[PDB]
């Protein structure tokens, strides 16, 4: 069955962030809470899948001169719809996500997949590729968010897991897990572990 | 016979031996006790006598006066605060409830106001020694782990990192926090880059920054700089930021902090930073020996003086830090410690004579800038050094490019 | 309702305005004019193309193939060309085939070179003499178990101009072949049925091209002959299809029509007084025979020469009569052969073992100055590696080791 | 006058676009191998940002913001499409102008424009401009300062990576992992300006 | 290809995308407005001492229990307008609706004050039981906003909640701690002479004091911010005149 | 005058007395194959062959037309070869006095000779190998020229001989060699010397330049850096004073002149002094009955840069004018690294030794520590006088960044130009081989 390979390879074999360098801004920004990481993962998956589907649908008619304009028009329309829906039904998470909902348009994963696969493949394959890349992105986002939120606030999805001294518990949260360097360090160590368990991705020495 | 024993048990650690996996530790001990006894193979058949062992041991010895005075001062401050707060039965109960205090008393010391220098130094030791031991053991674990896994040889440099980290923390730091800080500093900043001589950040300050930003409540405020139970008291730089020079008063004794007190080290703060005189005495030896960079020190002094005098000339109506002169900037906080022993790390600094001046000037400017125009933090030496570590390579690049142009002009 | 209309109108107007502005800018800024590329400064053989595309396709527009092979990923590196005008800087991936020294004379890979303006070119080796030929198969016999001797005729009394050790390019159309159609004799069928190699088949629906060595010296007029090895799938994953061109060639027979093209070569011999040593294995017999015949029959050179061939058994050796005739007619050449597996029917008494070990133990170890000899080598890569290591441990320099590795 | 100098210093040091807001990280990480390449890319970023932010400010103030065109009508939901289209068209037009009229400026910086035709740094800069409601001069100064800060950060990273030629990184950390760790340490160092109330 | 085809394709794509986007954007605006209002309404209900779960209950209780009103800071008396839709935060930035403060007056470091503010009266039938005052001031890292509930004598605090701040979670973020917020109930804003008297005591306030609350441990620079906020907003330039009118039975 | 301030004069014991005396009888000589950069020999002799003086022994594959000839008449007894059959030395046993002779000219005709005739005579006599080329320190191609030929009439290596004492015996030969070089060159001839006087050539393009200061004030690399900076497109030739005397003798008498004056000195030498020897003389026979008992190392050349003279390599080098002998430092000390060394030398001031000015040390071959990474405490700047960045250049060499090293100035350096940097390294790196590897890469890549 070919579908499983397409949906699963970008998770570990060709991870968009750990092997390719794409979508690092949102990974660094929106991983201080697991709910925001989850919502961003879903939004990116949805936008990438539909952009791939439509671009592959009209791949034979795009004029070469303004292909970028056409692709970005489609992507921006999808992102605008997503942003409106989020503000209509998930107002709190939309507030927390800040400008990074609109930055899905410039997220490198969407444009990279649209150019590389959608322009050369059929609609259903392009949609499945988008879903797979979304899952690969979500893997890193959720893994980073789990550690950051747990070790920084004793919570997961806002649920209390580690009682805090301020509430009469036993755990003192780490303040650095709520700041920028923690995401960098966590992503670096995740890449280290991934390339230890799958050494074929190790880079050659310069 | 130590030599006979060492050269007898050697076969156990060679390949195929009973203890082959501990060869790194065995050789470390062997070359600590005796010298390698090797000879030259090529090029220069004669070599200089200096080596990393001496380079590191001299720096380690340079901080002994500061360490001892820091212990003495911590004990004196703690005793003074305790006698200011409590008396009689309350003081007895407080002493009975703290292992530092009742251990000091058990070993022959006294916690009363008439305590001597011996008792004060003992009380300071019961705070300093546990921190240093924890730091050393925890960091050595990681060093040995990396050396074993990557089949390297344990080298010197952590011998200095551990003590420098231990001397720049408050006397009341928790031991688990100290362990976390040393782990971060050793692993994230140095080991992943290949070890000693292959990193770019300062390992000691990297861990201190980790503590600073992860657990700010235990490394800042009025509750951490004097090891007296229940005592709350501000320090010199905070008091200046609040009310100028007139605000410098020691609440434990009701006396006015003077420039001589700040210079000698009769003030609260980090364990080993307080004594500018002791730090100068220590740094003079290593500057004379050629291990520390007088260019870096001069650059730091130049930047500090220039920016402090510019702020003094500009003046301010609501910020009391604008009128702190250079000679007051010199003796407060960790400026002297950082300038003498942490801004001179050879690996983290610029590798060019011209770049060293810029590096020092940048450190000096940033320290005063953070002290004055940043209200969040009363001090900025650690942050300034960590900041200049990022830009030293660019100074090197500029100097190298000018040299390369000179060469292309057939004048080099 | 009003807001929806306003949004539609504004969206359409903004997008259309941006598109129109960029289109106008492109029409007024990009050249759009034709440009000319000239070769060797001549007013002839020049080409005019649109301001874009690769240099290789512009050259192919005039039939100049620049000895291209595999056409992708810079796999071959044969597409180098020298540029004499103010061209662009080399792409980073040309350094894998072009050295820093070569980069200073204008050497560039035609595959990676893009064009948007006039430029001047200099073609090495005067490849304008290339020709395409229509040929009639003479023989496709099995001289061994996995290599087939192909012989082609040249029409109108012509003869391909080439140097000994050169190679030719073979072009084939779309085809479909099955290994069961091969005419392998019984003496060699014993292994094909042992491994059930008749299971395989291959096909392709667009024409393909390949390069193959030439097994006759220049004055053997009137015929082109080759030795072709059957390309079977790798043994670790034998489920993949076999090779294309070799399988196609193995299906031919006497009287069949075929086309050859692209006679080139870079494996030529040096003209010195030094001794020559030839090491061959498997398919490599062709260039070795070419060099030996060219040196002995045409030039009649008096340099000392020797040939060492590694085999499996007696049923895998060929050109025995030719090499014996050479060694008997002139004493400046000596032929030695070693086979790994002497079967009982072979009645073998000669050298055994691997060819590198045989050569080292019998000839080179006692040689007065092995570094002064010239070594010409062709054959399987895992034999070439061992031979190279053995020669290197004797102090032989790369300048005296000439290698022709089939397939790179 | 002090207002604009404060804005410039804020944009360069205090609110650093790269290390403080995490924008443009894909390119900031990929193109940090050589100092001169990073310098050219940063110059291109400076130019594109300082040209883009003011134009988007003009468009937003004249069309998109509420009651800008007609009373009771607001078209702020077109912000994303308008900004991205403007940036994309303008970058290509400038690249093309440099290619035709200025071959040397093209070789210098124009070769980097394709990377930044669609970039998180520029888009987030415009987005922050929209939220902060800058004037035209404020937009110009903010764009210039953000570009300069991004150039400073990327050039510092390039210098550190060049210094790292002597390092011995574990095989699993070579490249992406060690560069991520270095960037995290750079952010740790840059947190010195956090509390400045400029 | 031809510009004719290019323009046709782009025009059709733009039409489709614009129709979709505009319809989606214009169809959800009312729900977005409701979502925005609900957040503020929940905080006002909380500080008012009213418990509510769900949007339906929040709206139902807010509509009947809370009566927003506009107040003129200069004269401390009510003004006419749509209080339920007034935006004091942007009103403060408009030059035609706000005043520039003086260095001596700007104790809280807000740099501007709107001409008219909004207060939320709490109703028990027709009678009024409490008035909720929005206040804000600069902390160490961010601008801190809070609601303070004051009874009808104009002196006694019923509750306090900070609903927007950006201080460090450990040191300065404790303004949101329920235990610290509970200390404010029962305290008196003014002394017997009607001068501001709220004091943030460093090191802890004495037990039984009617004007002192414990300062934030290790977070003086934020306690100073709170003290400045209250010193400014209880003075002449804040709700001073309004609170004296309330004391005089104006409600 | 040019004055060098950054440098170091090694205070090693055993300074020779600058008086010349007859040396021990030599019965064997050899030519060392590994001391010529990039040389690949082609043998013209075999064991047992008899040879005449100046008869060819082998040629160079990588440098066509260059001939290496015998220094003495005798019989070939050994052809030593190492790993991968690399030639180590060709040993000749002295017997007889047969020689190959060449054309001879009057002293006043040497300045007007033809460049091609001079080159032909030098190549045929084999004296053409005295020259070396910067960059790459290789024997120049016989078809190339250079605008600058650098003559080294000074020596600052520790325990080295005084060139004035040797030159004062061969003034006419030295002047004739200078005239021949002036005729051979296309630009100028630079005679680098100290403040004292030497015989002068009257040709207008021969110039004397005085250098003052410690080591490396006497190195051809420093002289080139200060008088004629070299690069890929600017190549200079280097030759020492004794080879100039040999050239003068060749063009004056038509005979190859193979006499030498070398310094035999070191901590373990009983009577340090200058001794008359022959090119390629056997050092084991030279130092017989001259050394104190014990395990010692015999070095051909200076202790800063030289070749361990053991077994097949136990012969005087082509470019070496001294022999150094010192003990092998295999002792182990109890906490030796922590002692207050009064007898320990160092360019830093961490030992008590520097407090005793004028002290001399009985230095050995021990390495005072183990190998470590580079911690730049600034020792290289104290010893590097050239306009370079020592720390960055050395780190580029360690990392193997050939392009960066070339940009920083590796093309101007020889192995002996980094001897002090190797000496004073706390990490115990050996930068000479790193520089040679970088130069090999650069030359190989064309
Ligand atoms: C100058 C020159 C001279 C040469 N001379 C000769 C010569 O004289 N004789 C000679 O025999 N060769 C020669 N070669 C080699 C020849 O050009 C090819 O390397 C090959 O031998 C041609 O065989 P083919 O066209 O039948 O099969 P190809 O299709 O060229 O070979 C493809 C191979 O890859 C395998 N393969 C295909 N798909 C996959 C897959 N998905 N996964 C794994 N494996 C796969 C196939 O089974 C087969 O083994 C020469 C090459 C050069 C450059
Ligand atoms: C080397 C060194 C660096 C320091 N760096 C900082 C710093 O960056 N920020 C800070 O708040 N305190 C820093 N400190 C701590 C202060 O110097 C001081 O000990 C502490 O803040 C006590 O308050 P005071 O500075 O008002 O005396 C450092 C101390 C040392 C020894
Ligand atoms: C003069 C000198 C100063 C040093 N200062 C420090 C320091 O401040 N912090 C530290 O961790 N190591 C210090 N070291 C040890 C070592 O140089 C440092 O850990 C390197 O960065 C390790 O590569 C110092 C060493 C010397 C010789
Ligand atoms: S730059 Fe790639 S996602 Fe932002
Ligand atoms: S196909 Fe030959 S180099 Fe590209
Ligand atoms: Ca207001």
């Amino acid at each position: 069955k070919e579908l499983k390979k397409s949906v699963l390879a970008p998770v570990l074999d060709n991870n968009p962030i750990a092997l390719q360098v794409l979508g690092v801004c949102s990974a660094l920004a929106v991983t201080t809470k697991l709910e925001t990481a989850f919502v961003m993962t879903l939004a990116v998956m949805f936008v990438t899948a539909l952009s791939n589907f439509f671009v592959s649908l009209i791949r034979n008619h795009i004029p070469n001169s303004v292909r970028i304009i056409v692709q970005m028009a489609i992507i921006a329309s999808l992102v605008i719809v997503v942003d409106q829906i989020l503000k209509a039904y998930l107002y709190d998470i939309s507030k927390q996500l800040s400008v990074f909902v609109g930055l899905i348009i410039t997220n490198c994963i969407v444009m990279g997949r649209a150019e590389a696969f959608a322009m050369k493949s059929e609609p259903i394959p392009s949609f499945i590729d988008g879903i797979g890349n979304g899952l690969g992105y979500g893997f890193v986002l959720m893994t980073v968010g789990f550690f950051r939120e747990l070790l920084g606030s004793g919570k997961l999805f806002g649920l209390e897991v580690l009682p805090l001294i301020s509430n009469g518990g036993w755990y003192q949260p780490n303040g650095l897990m709520l700041l920028a360097p923690s995401a960098f360090f966590l992503i670096g160590f995740m890449i280290w572990a991934i390339r230890t368990f799958k050494p074929e991705q190790v880079e050659a020495k310069e | 016979g130590l030599k006979k024993f060492l050269e007898d048990i050697e076969h156990h650690f060679e390949p195929g031996g009973k203890h082959e996996k501990w060869f790194a530790l065995y050789e470390a001990a062997a070359t600590l006790f005796y010298t390698p006894g090797l000879v030259t193979k090529r090029s220069s058949h004669v070599r200089d006598s200096v080596d990393l062992k001496r380079i590191m041991i001299m720096v380690w010895l340079a901080v002994f006066p500061a360490m001892f005075w820091g212990m003495y001062n911590a004990g004196g401050q703690a005793i003074a605060a305790l006698n200011h707060l409590y008396s009689g039965d309350q003081l007895a109960a407080i002493v009975a409830g703290n292992w530092h205090y009742w251990l000091t008393e058990m070993l022959g010391g006294t916690m009363s106001s008439d305590a001597g220098w011996g008792s004060k130094m003992l009380l300071g030791a019961t705070y300093f020694l546990p921190i240093y031991a924890t730091v050393f053991i925890v960091g050595a674990f990681w060093e040995v782990l990396f050396c074993m896994v990557r089949k390297h040889e344990v080298n010197e440099g952590f011998f200095v990192t551990s003590i420098l980290f231990a001397l720049i923390v408050p006397p009341t730091l928790p031991l688990w926090q100290a362990a976390l800080g040393i782990t971060f500093g050793v692993v994230v900043a140095k080991e992943v880059f290949g070890g000693t001589g292959r990193n770019f950040l300062n390992p000691a300050l990297a861990g201190r920054a980790f503590l600073f930003f992860a657990y700010p409540a235990q490394i800042s405020g009025d509750l951490v700089w004097t090891a007296a139970d229940g005592y709350s008291g501000a320090t010199a730089l905070s008091q200046w930021a609040q009310g100028g020079a007139g605000a410098l008063i020691n609440n434990a004794t009701g006396q006015t902090i003077t420039w001589m007190d700040a210079f000698i080290g009769n003030i609260p703060g980090s364990i080993g930073e307080v004594s500018t005189l002791a730090l100068m005495i220590g740094a003079a030896f290593i500057v004379y020996m050629g291990i520390a960079s007088w260019r870096i020190i001069g650059g730091v002094m130049i930047g500090m003086i220039l920016l402090s005098t510019l702020f003094n000339v500009i003046g301010s109506d609501t910020n009391a830090m604008f009128n702190m002169p250079w000679h007051w900037h010199l003796v407060l906080g960790g400026f002297a410690f950082g300038m003498f022993f942490m801004a001179t790390d050879p690996v983290s600094a610029s590798f060019t004579n011209s770049g060293k001046w810029a590096y020092g000037i940048l450190i000096g400017v940033m320290c005063v800038l953070i002290r004055v125009v940043n209200p969040a933090y009363p001090e900025g030496m650690m942050l300034a050094i960590l900041f200049a570590n990022l830009f030293a390579p660019l100074f090197d690049h500029v100097v190298v490019e000018r040299n390369i142009k000179r060469r292309l002009a057939r004048y080099g | 309702m009003s807001t929806i209309i306003f949004g539609v109108v504004m969206f359409t107007l903004i997008i259309l305005a941006l598109v129109l502005v960029i289109l106008f800018a492109k029409s007024k800024l990009v050249p759009t004019g034709d440009i000319t590329i000239s070769i060797n400064g001549d007013p002839e053989k020049a080409i005019v193309t649109q301001p874009g595309g690769k240099l290789l396709t512009a050259l192919a527009g005039a039939g100049v193939f620049v000895s291209s092979a595999c056409g992708g990923g810079g796999s071959c590196g044969q597409c180098r060309v020298k540029i004499k005008s103010g061209g662009g800087d080399i792409l980073p991936t040309e350094l894998d085939h072009i050295s820093k020294g070569e980069a200073r004379e204008g050497e560039r890979l035609a595959c990676q070179v893009a064009v948007k303006a006039d430029m001047d070119l200099e073609l090495p080796e005067e490849i304008f003499g290339v020709k395409k030929w229509e040929c009639t198969v003479i023989s496709n016999d099995n001289k061994a178990t996995f290599i087939k001797e192909l012989k082609l005729a040249i029409p109108d009394g012509e003869s391909v101009p080439f140097r000994a050790g050169g190679y030719i390019q073979i072009e084939a159309p779309a085809h479909h072949v099955k290994y069961a159609d091969f005419d392998v004799p019984e003496k060699y069928r014993g292994d094909w049925d042992k491994f059930n190699l008749f299971r395989y088949e291959s096909k392709v629906d667009e024409p393909i091209i390949r390069a193959y060595s030439m097994a006759n010296y220049p004055e053997e007029f009137g015929i082109i002959m080759l030795n072709v090895r059957i390309a079977t799938p790798p043994p670790n994953n034998p489920n993949v299809p076999p090779g294309q061109m070799s399988s196609y060639i193995w299906s031919l027979k006497a009287g069949d029509k075929c086309t050859i093209s692209g006679p080139f070569g870079e494996f030529f011999a040096k003209d010195t007084d030094a001794e020559m040593v030839f090491i061959g294995g498997g398919a490599g017999m062709a260039p070795m025979r070419s060099h030996i015949f060219d040196q002995l029959k045409r030039l009649k050179s008096k340099r000392k020469m020797s040939y060492w061939y590694g085999a499996r058994s007696k049923r895998e050796m060929f050109y025995v009569e030719d090499f014996d005739g050479l060694a008997a007619e002139n004493d400046n050449f000596v032929w030695h052969c070693a086979l790994s597996d002497p079967q009982p029917e072979d009645n073998w008494t000669g050298y055994t073992g691997f060819i590198h070990n045989v050569l080292y133990e019998n000839y080179l170890k006692d040689h007065e100055a092995p570094e002064d000899c010239e070594y010409y080598m062709c054959g399987p890569p895992m034999m070439n590696a061992a031979v190279i290591n053995m020669l290197k441990n004797l102090g032989v320099e790369e300048e005296n080791i000439l290698l022709d590795d089939f397939g790179g | 006058m002090e207002h604009y100098i404060s804005l410039l210093v804020k944009s360069i040091f205090i609110e650093n676009m790269a290390l403080s807001f995490f924008l443009g990280m894909c390119t900031f990480l990929a193109v940090s191998k050589k100092v001169k390449t990073s310098f050219g890319l940063g110059i291109a970023v400076i130019v594109v940002l300082t040209i883009s932010v003011p134009v988007n400010n003009l468009v937003y103030n004249l069309v998109l913001k509420p009651d800008a065109l007609v009373e009771g009508v607001d078209l702020s939901f077109l912000n994303f499409i308008t900004f991205i289209g403007v940036i994309a068209a303008l970058v290509q037009i400038l690249e093309m102008i440099l290619d035709r009229f200025f071959p040397p400026l093209y070789n210098a910086l124009g070769i980097f424009l394709p990377l930044i035709t669609v970039n998180c740094a520029i888009f987030g800069g415009v987005s922050f401009m929209v939220q902060r409601d800058y004037s035209f001069a404020e937009s110009v100064v903010y764009g210039f300062g953000s570009g300069v800060g991004w150039m400073l950060a990327i050039v510092a990273l390039a210098g550190i990576r060049e210094k790292m030629k002597y390092s011995d990184v574990p095989p699993g950390l070579r490249g992406l992992g060690i560069t991520f760790i270095t960037a995290g340490l750079m952010a740790l160092g840059f947190m010195s300006f956090s509390g400045v109330q400029l | 290809d031809s510009i004719k085809k290019t323009l046709f394709v782009v025009i059709a794509l733009s039409l489709v995308c614009s129709i979709i986007v505009s319809a989606a954007a214009v169809g959800l605006r009312d729900k977005q407005k409701e979502n925005a209002a609900l957040d503020k309404q929940s905080k006002i209900l909380q500080v008012a001492g009213i418990e509510a779960k769900g949007s339906k209950q929040i709206v139902e209780l807010f509509n009947k229990s809370i009566e927003p009103r506009l107040v003129d800071f200069n004269t401390g008396d009510f003004v006419e307008g749509d209080a339920a839709n007034y935006d004091q935060r942007k009103a403060a930035k408009e030059a035609s609706e706000s005043i520039k403060l003086t260095a001596e007056q700007d104790k809280a470091k807000i740099q501007r004050r709107a001409n008219v503010g909004v207060v939320y009266l709490v109703k028990d039938g027709d009678k009024t039981s409490k008035v909720i005052l929005p206040v804000h001031g600069n902390g160490l890292w961010s601008m801190m906003y809070a609601f303070v509930a004051v009874e009808t004598d104009g002196n006694t605090v019923s509750g306090l909640t900070y609903y927007e701040q950006g201080e460090t979670p450990g040191l300065g973020g404790e303004v949101e701690n329920p235990a610290w917020r509970a200390q404010w109930v029962g305290k008196k804003l003014f002394d017997e002479n009607h001068k501001p008297a709220i004091k943030i005591v460093k090191g802890g306030a004495p037990q039984g004091s009617e004007h002192g609350v414990d300062g934030l441990s290790g977070a003086t620079l934020t306690s100073n911010g709170v003290q400045n906020t209250f010193d400014f907003w209880l003075g002449d330039m804040g709700f001073g005149p309004f609170l004296t009118k309330v004391r005089d039975g104006g409600l | 005058m040019i004055t060098i301030k950054k440098g170091l004069d090694l205070p090693i014991a055993g300074t020779p007395s600058q008086v010349i005396s007859d040396g021990k009888a030599i019965k064997k000589v050899a030519l060392l194959g590994e001391e010529y950069v990039g040389m690949r020999p082609t043998m013209h002799v075999r064991v047992g062959d008899e040879v005449k003086k100046a008869q060819i022994l082998f040629e160079d594959k990588k440098n066509p037309g260059v001939k290496f000839t015998s220094p003495v008449s005798g019989k070939v007894v050994e052809i030593n070869r190492g790993a991968k059959r690399v030639l180590q030395s060709v040993v000749i046993e002295v017997a007889g006095d047969d020689q190959v002779t060449f054309d001879k000219f009057e002293a006043n005709q040497l300045a007007s000779l033809n460049r091609d005739a001079i080159k032909t005579q030098l190549v045929e006599s084999g004296l053409w190998t005295a020259f070396r080329t910067r960059p790459f320190s290789k024997v120049p191609a016989i078809d190339s020229t250079s605008e600058a030929i650098f003559v080294t009439a000074m020596d600052t290596n520790p325990l080295a001989a005084e060139p004035t004492v040797v030159i004062n015996e061969q003034s006419e030969a030295f002047v004739a060699g200078l005239d021949v070089l002036s005729a051979l060159t296309t630009g100028k001839v630079y005679v680098c010397k100290k403040g004292t006087s030497l015989p002068r050539s009257q040709q207008p393009n021969v110039e004397e330049h005085v250098f003052d200061g410690p080591h490396p004030a006497g190195l051809a690399g420093t002289h080139m850096h200060f008088l004629y900076p070299v690069s890929a497109d600017h190549v200079a030739w280097s030759i020492n004073y004794q080879d100039v005397i040999a050239v003068g003798q060749l063009f004056l008498t038509g005979e190859l002149y193979t006499q030498r004056v070398v310094s035999l000195a070191g901590p373990v030498v009983n009577k340090p002094r200058l001794v008359r020897t022959v090119m390629g003389a056997s050092l084991e026979q030279l130092v017989d009955s001259e050394i104190m008992p014990g395990e010692v190392r015999i070095i051909s050349g200076s202790v800063l840069s030289g070749t361990k003279a053991t077994g097949p390599h136990a012969y005087l080098g082509r470019y070496h004018l001294q022999v150094s002998v010192l003990r092998e430092g295999r002792d182990k000390e109890l906490f030796g690294w922590a002692m207050p060394g009064k007898n320990k030398f160092s360019v830093t001031r961490s030992f008590l030794g520097h407090l005793f000015k004028g002290q001399v040390y009985n230095m050995t071959t021990t390495t005072n520590g183990s190998d470590r990474s580079m911690v730049p405490i600034g020792n290289y700047e104290k010893v590097m006088p050239l306009d370079m960045e020592p720390t960055l250049l050395l780190r580029d060499l360690c990392a193997g960044d050939s392009d960066s090293a070339v940009r920083l100035g590796a093309l101007e350096l020889d192995e002996e130009d980094l001897a002090l940097c190797t000496f004073v390294c706390p990490g115990k790196y050996e930068y000479g081989q790193l520089l040679r590897e970088c130069l090999d890469k650069i030359e190989k890549e064309g």
